[PDB]
């Protein structure tokens, strides 16, 4: 459509984010193994339904 | 566009010029806002053009912003944004005006509008009693395809951009581009702006007697909200402007009128008839004069000049205005640490004469009449709806009573409901009010300054001094000094009377405001072993006298004994608790109970 | 995060930030105004018998001291 719909270029995209956290795979080794995968197994189990994703992780 | 383009651009070379003085200031404002930003381990962006600026030497460009003001600045905004950017573009917001000058008579008083200049420019004066709420708005969202991860582009132009009046968009927000994905919009690029109204009164002094004060209202923008405390003389300038549909809207449209006043403008200024800067000659002469140890007693003489004596009551309003201090509890409960006298007289005796020039020396601090409505320290509910969905404690007569003083009269000669709200005022600096709505503990720093009278005319000296206006002892018990004026008949007193009054029908006002206002800017010394020691010798010998004689006094008067010579330590302008202040302490107290 | 707050409570909340359409009478009124919200994500709570405690039951009961250090102890601000 024209007027004005398509904007100026960003160079802020997503899938440079996307990526990104595919490398939030196994990988983080420094905090028994990938400590966020641990308390992944705690919640599949069905007995505590909250996730804490920090910024210190990150 | 050529005809309509071509006096901005030949403008767009000429303005260039009236800005050699602002070229570096508008990118000085922003270096140092762009480097702490980058280095935190902050302005908006004005331009004051001034009008010398544009009437020295443009006049055919000069008249068009003075009568027709619509195609004249989105000219001067486009122009402008360009040199935020030549000049600035290397580190990786429109950047409106405010026009500051003169205006050779445009100061339309609102009580009068205008036939020759509607849709102008207006300079208002005023005071402002309304305070609507704040609202944010938007301006322009962008929008996202997630799928094939292609952005979008979308403004919404409404009744803000202040000229133009464009086709609407009567939208709030748009679903399915032409294509196959759902669209997605991305908040943090999407723009906002906020929106605020405002009523401006009367200034009730200039307007003639015959009619109330009347009223317009002014949209303002971001730059200048939470400026604007409800009784401040403001000076606001904008442009002048209709909107809304008058007559088609809806069908037969009898008597309704459909153009709407409004003020979309810029730039509010406080007066005085806060920001009073002063160079090097005036605060070092004011120093010069502070080594003076006599400025006490000239500050008390040059005070009312129209009245003789009361040396005792002159030096305690100079006292009382100035302020003593409360330095809160860290974890307990602040003492009282306002002070507030009262007084009382058989009348004619000037008992109201000195209570109405203490507001104009005021420095923002306007006070009611007592007329003793509830109201005087509440809210009473009052939202007005709020445009349809919002409920708003309205604030009744704190907001303007806080770090000020008021004063109120003819407390016998009241209700008793207003009597049970300066109980709780006093004993406790705050209000607390769940009338409808929500619970809220607002603060408030105030004062009371009282005026009574006796009921049985001279009735004082031949019964007790004592519960001789009979209101209740709660007041008098949270109150200090009841300072019973005389008017005893000695014919060289009268004599000397009679003249000074008939000398007047036909150590300065504007430094003495300046010198109490920079005297609530200095350090607070409440520290000296040795004048504490003489003090309460002081008073445990009228512990002796107070019992046996006229008037009991309790454990919060020396409270007092603490917070007058404090006080007066801040005249003295030091950091020493002195002995010579708590001489003046003492005696005061002894004409004030005998 | 439910049922963890309560009236009184001297606390802070951090979370994300979004405004809310009105869709009610938006063409008379209801122009472009936002009345948006905050949207929680985290609370950080503060300021809150035989069970770790009996260290101090067993200082009023070595000291002793009933009638007269428990006087002193409640209210020791006056004359
Ligand atoms: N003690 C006084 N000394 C000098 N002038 C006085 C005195 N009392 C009154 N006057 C003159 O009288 C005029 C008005 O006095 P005023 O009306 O304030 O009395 P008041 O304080 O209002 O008493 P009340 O409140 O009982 O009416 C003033 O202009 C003042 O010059």
């Amino acid at each position: 459509m024209s007027a004005a719909l398509p904007s100026i270029q960003l160079p802020v995209d997503y899938n440079n984010l996307f990526n990104e956290i595919t490398d939030f795979l196994v990988t983080f080794k420094q905090d028994k193994g990938p400590k966020y995968m641990a308390m992944l197994q705690k919640v599949a189990n069905r007995e505590l339904n909250s996730v804490i994703i920090d910024l210190d992780d990150i | 566009p050529d005809a309509v383009f071509g006096d901005r651009v030949r403008r767009f070379q000429e303005f260039l010029d009236t800005f050699t003085s602002y070229r570096d200031s508008v990118r000085s404002i922003q270096v140092y806002n762009s480097n702490n930003a980058a280095n935190y381990n902050i302005l908006p962006h004005r331009i004051i053009i001034s009008l010398d600026d544009l009437r020295e030497f443009d006049r055919s460009f000069w008249s068009g912003i003075l009568v027709e003001p619509a195609y004249f600045i989105p000219p001067a905004e486009k122009a402008l944004t360009d040199l935020a950017d030549s000049m600035d573009d290397v580190p990786h917001h429109p950047w409106k005006l405010s026009f500051k000058g003169s205006f050779g008579a445009h100061a339309l008083s609102p009580r009068t509008l205008t036939a020759q200049h509607l849709n102008k420019l207006v300079s208002v004066e005023g005071i402002v009693t309304k305070t609507s709420l704040v609202r944010p708005k938007l301006i322009r969202s962008v929008h996202y395809a997630a799928k094939t991860g292609r952005f979008h582009y979308r403004d919404y132009t409404d009744a803000t951009t202040t000229l133009t009046t464009r086709i609407p968009t009567p939208a709030i927000y748009p679903t399915e581009d032409t294509e196959g994905n759902k669209l997605t919009t991305e908040y943090g690029y999407s723009t906002f702006i906020d929106h605020q109204r405002i009523t401006v009164q009367e200034m009730p002094e200039m307007a003639p007697a015959g009619q109330l004060p009347r009223s317009i209202d002014v949209i303002l923008d971001d730059d200048l909200v939470d400026k604007t405390k409800p009784g401040d003389r403001v000076n606001v300038v904008g442009v002048f402007k209709s909107l809304g549909a008058g007559g088609m809207n809806q069908s037969n449209s009898n008597t309704l009128i459909g153009f709407k006043t409004l003020i979309l403008g810029n730039t509010v200024y406080p007066l005085h008839a806060a920001r009073q800067m002063l160079t090097d000659f005036d605060i070092r002469n004011i120093n010069k004069l502070s080594k003076k140890k006599d400025i006490f007693d000239i500050l008390s003489q040059s005070l009312a000049p129209s009245i003789y004596g009361h040396d005792h009551i002159k030096k305690a309003i100079l006292l009382m205005l100035m302020g003593g201090v409360e330095k809160n509890l860290e974890n307990g409960s602040h003492l009282r640490g306002d002070i507030n006298i009262l007084m009382v007289g058989d009348p004619s005796t000037a008992k109201s004469q000195l209570l109405r020039f203490v507001l104009n020396t005021a420095s923002l601090a306007i006070a009611t009449t007592g007329r003793g409505s509830s109201g005087v320290g509440l809210t009473a509910a009052v939202t007005t709806d709020r445009e349809t969905g919002e409920r708003r404690l309205e604030a009744g007569a704190m907001v303007l009573a806080d770090r000020g003083v008021v004063c109120i009269d003819e407390f016998d000669k009241m209700t008793d409901v207003d009597r049970v709200a300066i109980h709780e005022v006093m004993e406790q600096q705050t209000v607390t009010i769940a009338k409808a709505g929500i619970h809220t503990t607002l603060n408030a720093r105030c004062s009371v300054i009282a005026a009574a009278n006796p009921v049985f005319g001279q009735y004082d000296v031949n019964r007790d001094p004592h519960q001789n206006i009979a209101l209740p002892d709660s007041l008098l018990s949270r109150f200090d000094l009841l300072f019973v004026v005389t008017d005893d008949i000695n014919e060289i007193r009268d004599r000397s009377i009679s003249e000074h009054v008939l000398r007047t029908h036909r150590v300065t006002i504007p430094f003495l405001r300046k010198y109490v206002q920079y005297a609530k800017e200095r350090v607070i010394p409440q520290l000296t072993q040795e004048a504490i020691n003489v003090i309460v010798k002081n008073y445990t010998d009228l512990r002796n006298d107070d019992n046996t004689k006229k008037s009991p006094i309790t454990a919060r008067t020396l409270e007092t004994l603490i917070r007058l010579a404090t006080a007066h330590a801040k005249v003295r302008l030091s950091k020493t608790v002195n002995k010579v202040d708590a001489k003046v302490a003492a005696n005061l107290l002894r004409f004030a109970l005998l | 995060l439910v049922r963890s707050l309560s009236p009184g409570d001297i606390v802070d909340v951090t979370g994300i930030f979004l405004p809310a359409p009105y869709t009610g009478f938006k063409a008379l009124k209801a122009g472009l105004l936002t009345e948006t919200y905050l949207e929680a994500q985290f609370v950080r709570q503060h300021k809150k018998l035989t069970s770790d405690v009996e260290e101090r039951v067993m200082e009023l009961i070595t000291s002793g001291d009933v009638y007269n250090r428990l006087a002193k102890s409640i209210a020791p601000e006056i004359y």
